[PDB]
This record gives C-alpha cells, structure tokens and sequence, in this order.
C-alpha cells in the first residue's frame, strides 16, 4: 500500500486531486487524496459511498475508478485522468459559444452515463458542470460521486447533503420526503440549457429565490400540472401565480426537438419528468455525432 | 412504478449471487457458533432501536458480518468488535446521519477502544474490499411491495418482521438468497393478513413460483410459529410498536395449505 503510493509521481494539483503518473507503466491518473486524521471518525461516509458505488459502475461516460490505496493515515482513490471539467470549458467558450453539435454530443453521453447509474440504483445527486469531465476526443463523463446514494431502498432527503442551489430540483425545494432519479434529470436539463444560452437557467440567490426563478420561467405549478404540489411541506398558497414563459424565448438557439426534450427534462411532476433512458430515444438525438472540443489547455 | 424498476431488480438478482457468504463457514470457525451469532444480531437490532437506525442498515451490517466471518477466524471476545465495526460501516453507507464512532464505542460498553473499532473498520473494509452496496432482503421486499395491488401496511410490517427474523438464525437462512427469503416473507405475511397468496405479477417478475418458494416458506413458517419461544426476542419486541402495527402479536396461520 505504501509501495503502491511510491509508484506514483505527483505532477500537479487539479482539484484534493492531483494529476499523477505511474512510474512503472507510464499511465496518467488522477489521485484523490483523503486525509483521515482530520476527523478521527474513520473512513468518511462520502468515501465509503463513492468507492463502493463507483466500482460497481463501469461505463464509458462514468469516470473510471482504477484503484484504492488505504494506508493508516491516507486514503487514495486512483481515477483515469481527463483533461478538464465542463464548468471551465463553458467559461472558455463564453465568447464563441459551445457548438450545438457538441452540446448534443455531450447531453447524449451524459444521459447514457446517467441512465446506467439509475438502472444500477445509483442517484448521483450532485450533477453540476464542474463535476462533469471532458477529454480531447470529445468524450464526457460523470464524476464526483461523493453525494451518490444507492436507492434499492428509497433515499431520504437531507438538508446538508444537497446539490448546489442552481441545479436543485423543485421537489427538493418544496420539501419532498424522498429523492428520485428525477432530480438528476432536472440538473441535466439545467445544464443543457446553460450550454445553449451561455447563462445559468435558474441562478437563485436563496431557496425561495431559486424556487421563484423557476416559477417565473416555467409557471407556478398547480394541482393540474403537478398533483400534490399544494400539499407539499414548503408549498405556500401565497406563492405568486406566474405564467409559463414561451420556451423559444427561454432557449432561443434551440430547434423544436431541442425545446421538446428540454421541457420534458424540466417537467414539474417528477413522476412525469422524462427519464434518461427515454430521453436517449428522443428525436433530438436523431443526428447526434461526436465532435471534438477546442480545449484551451 | 418506475421503469428502471425492472433493470434494477434484474441487477439486484445479479448482485445477490456475488455478495453471498459461505453457507458452512460456521463449522469452520474454531471458536464461535450460531448461538453466539444470534446473540450478536439480536443485540444489533437493539442498537438500531436505540439509535433509531433504518432497517436497511441492520440488514447491511449482518451481510458484512456474515461475509467477514466467511474468511476470517474470530474469537468470542472479538465477535462483537466485528459486529460494531459492521454496524458503523452500514450506518455510514445507508444512514443520512451516521452516529459518530464514540456512540458505537459507548454501546459496546467500553469493551473496546475508539482505536480498536476504527482499526476493525479498516480491516473489514479490506476483507470486504469496499464492496458495501450489498442486496438485502429489505431491498427485495421494497421491490415486491409495489406489486401489492391492494397496498396494505400490516402486510408490509409483517413481511418486514418475518424478514428481519431470518437475520437471527444462520441455520437455515444462510442457505437462501435474499430475493427468496423476501418472497417467502411477502407471501407468508400476505397470507396471514389477507389470506391472499404470492401474486401472479411477482411470479412473472421474479420467476419464483409458490412451489419454488416452498422450502424456504416451510422454514420461515417454522420460525414464525416458534418466534415467541426463541431465545432472542428483540425483534418481536420491536414489532410490537405502534409503528409496525403490533404485527409480531398477530397469530401465525396453523397451516400454509401449500
Ligand atoms: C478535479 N477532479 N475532482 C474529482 C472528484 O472526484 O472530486 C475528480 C477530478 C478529476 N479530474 C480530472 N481532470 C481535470 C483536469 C483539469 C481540470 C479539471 C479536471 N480527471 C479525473 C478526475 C477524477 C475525479
């Protein structure tokens, strides 16, 4: 275990995560270092979950966990190495925009990784642009499973372990009892739109602000749109009744198919929100291809 | 009823065959015995009631324990250390808010050190090679419950109860798969509460027939009948609570008429 660690050359910090090299094979990897003596509560729950769940998921669009090294003070996760995260890429693309064909390629792959997760009873729960990794070949992969949960038994909603606000689904905001696979589809929809428009769909300042920004765009849900909304814990009957914005104005660059898919990914009732499995069948991906990004590396 | 529902059941069936401990491990243990295991598991049930932990947590811990014991000799005096580490790990995996190490050292009554427990957590992780996402009887019951046409909360409680009981007695239950023990528990509960039987939808879903379930069903019925006479009682006590509709007080059918 200490012999294994000796076999790694640290190249540079990328996240703590280091780009690293295997001295014997020449393989390039990402090392996620985890100090254990900073809490004295044992292996962290995030680590337990990330490792056990991740090593169950082998898929081209899910970051590959190559190895785990557990000494007495250190725990290391060895991952395949990728070149950058989507958040940085979107930043670099601000002036130009990300080409619609690449957006389609990315959303397509992300849905495949996510579909694989869900059909193996893993919720990611933290899908946001910086947790998505891309390489120079035009591949993109789901990463950071620190918040991931197995849902063979239903997963209870937790105040502290929540996805960052901007990508948080309305069920969660309105205080639902359990997570479902739908919260991941929501986050993806949010990311899809953001890649298209160069701006976050729902950049809320607070829980209630996040909620209203969603209401202002998609309309304030009612019992017809979403049976049960009015009964949900944090639903107030005193919410403003906004009307649903015209979708071509919300994502202008998108065609009919793209508007179609996005609105199904953003459907209010999580029972009705499209699934990754089904989203993949959508005519939007009729012509999908695999462009390569211009990475400013 | 979700649509990854079917993919997932299939996957769990795939997995339950891999997480499987050696059925005869106990006669290869130099120092511990089924009885000692029963006492340990019944204790874990108690711990779970004290710390208000989920059933899934309990089920996962038993899995970890049975697997660890399939390849590690353990002495009487250390068996509880293994169980404690197992409970702690299962909590970290499944609970939203896992108790802290200290709390686990507290309930072993300072038999062991915070150090020992954390050292054993490490060892169990090594032995189990971080594969903690095991299929449980609990999980399959949850799947089976959706195919409950008239959804009935006493049936669910009673099935939970029967399935939890199987955790206690390594003989015979170590020789059945979770999906199967689940099938027996669902049917037996459903038959006791409503007189209905292992439904057509589940026969299709699982490929288990009432006939295939019979051997396990026979065992589970026996355990159910004898439950009040069993040396370990923590589960019956637990399932007297209002939360479980007092189902452990329900009288088991005299015959299954299979
Ligand atoms: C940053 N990071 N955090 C985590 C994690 O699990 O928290 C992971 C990574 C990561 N980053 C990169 N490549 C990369 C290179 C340059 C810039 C950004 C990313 N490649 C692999 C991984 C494995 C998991």
């Amino acid at each position: 275990p200490l012999v294994d660690m000796e076999n790694f050359q640290k190249v540079e910090k990328i996240g703590v995560v280091y780009k690293a090299r295997n001295k014997l094979t020449g393989e390039v990897v990402a090392l996620k270092k985890i100090r254990l003596d900073t809490e004295t509560e044992g292996v962290p729950s995030t680590a337990i979950r990330e490792i056990s769940l991740l090593k169950e998921l082998n898929h081209p669009n899910i970051v590959k966990l190559l190895d785990v090294i557990h000494t007495e003070n250190k725990l290391y996760l060895v991952f395949e190495f990728l070149h950058q995260d989507l958040k940085k890429f979107m930043d670099a693309s601000a002036l130009t925009g990300i080409p619609l064909p690449l957006i389609k390629s990315y959303l397509f792959q992300l849905l495949q990784g996510l579909a694989f997760c869900h059909s193996h009873r893993v919720l990611h729960r933290d899908l946001k642009p910086q947790n998505l990794l891309i390489n120079t070949e035009g591949a993109i992969k789901l990463a950071d499973f620190g918040l991931a949960r197995a849902f063979g038994v239903p997963v209870r909603t937790y105040t502290h372990e929540v996805v960052t606000l901007w990508y948080r689904a309305p069920e969660i905001l309105l205080g639902c009892k359990y997570y479902s696979t739908a919260v991941d589809i929501w986050s993806l929809g949010c990311i899809f739109a953001e890649m298209v428009t160069r701006r976050a769909l729902f950049p809320g300042d607070s829980e209630i602000d996040q909620l209203f920004r969603i209401f202002r765009t998609l309309g304030t849900p009612d019992e017809v749109v979403w049976p049960g909304v009015t009964s949900m814990p944090d639903y107030k009957p005193s919410f403003p009744k906004w009307a649903r914005q015209d979708f071509s104005k919300v994502v202008p660059p998108l065609d009919e198919d793209g508007r179609s898919l996005l609105s199904q990914m953003l459907h209010y009732d999580p029972n009705k929100r499209i699934s990754a499995k089904a989203a993949l069948a959508h005519p939007f991906f009729q012509d999908v291809t695999k462009p390569v990004p211009h990475l400013r590396l | 009823v979700p649509d990854y529902h079917e993919d997932i059941h299939t996957y769990l069936r795939e997995m339950e065959v891999k997480c499987k401990p050696k059925v005869g491990y106990m006669k290869k243990q130099p120092d511990i015995t089924n009885s000692m295991r029963a006492i340990l598991v019944d204790w874990l049930v108690e711990v779970g009631e004290e710390y208000k932990l989920q059933n899934e947590t309990l089920h996962l811990a038993v899995n970890y324990i049975d697997r660890f014991l399939s390849s590690m000799s353990v002495l009487r005096g250390k068996l509880q250390l293994v169980g404690t580490a197992a409970m702690l790990l299962a909590s970290k995996f499944e609970e939203i808010y896992p108790p802290e190490v200290a709390e686990f050292v507290y309930i072993t009554d300072d038999t062991y050190t915070k150090k020992q427990v954390l050292r054993m957590e490490h060892l169990v992780l090594k032995v189990l090679t971080f594969d903690l996402a095991a299929p449980t009887v609990n999980q399959f019951l949850t799947q089976y419950f959706l195919h409950q046409q008239p959804a009935n909360c006493k049936v669910e409680s009673l099935a939970m109860f029967l399935g939890e009981l199987s955790l206690i007695d390594a003989d015979p239950y170590l020789k059945y798969l979770p999906s199967v023990i689940a099938g027996a528990a669902f049917h037996l509960a459903l038959y006791t509460v409503t007189g209905q039987s292992w439904p057509e939808s589940l026969i299709r879903k699982t490929g288990y027939t009432l006939e295939s379930l019979k051997p396990c069903l026979m065992d589970l019925h026996q355990t159910y009948l004898k439950a009040p006479q069993h040396a370990q009682q923590s589960i019956r006590e637990k399932y007297k609570n209002s939360k479980y509709h007092g189902v452990s007080l329900l009288n088991p059918p005299e015959t299954l008429n299979l």
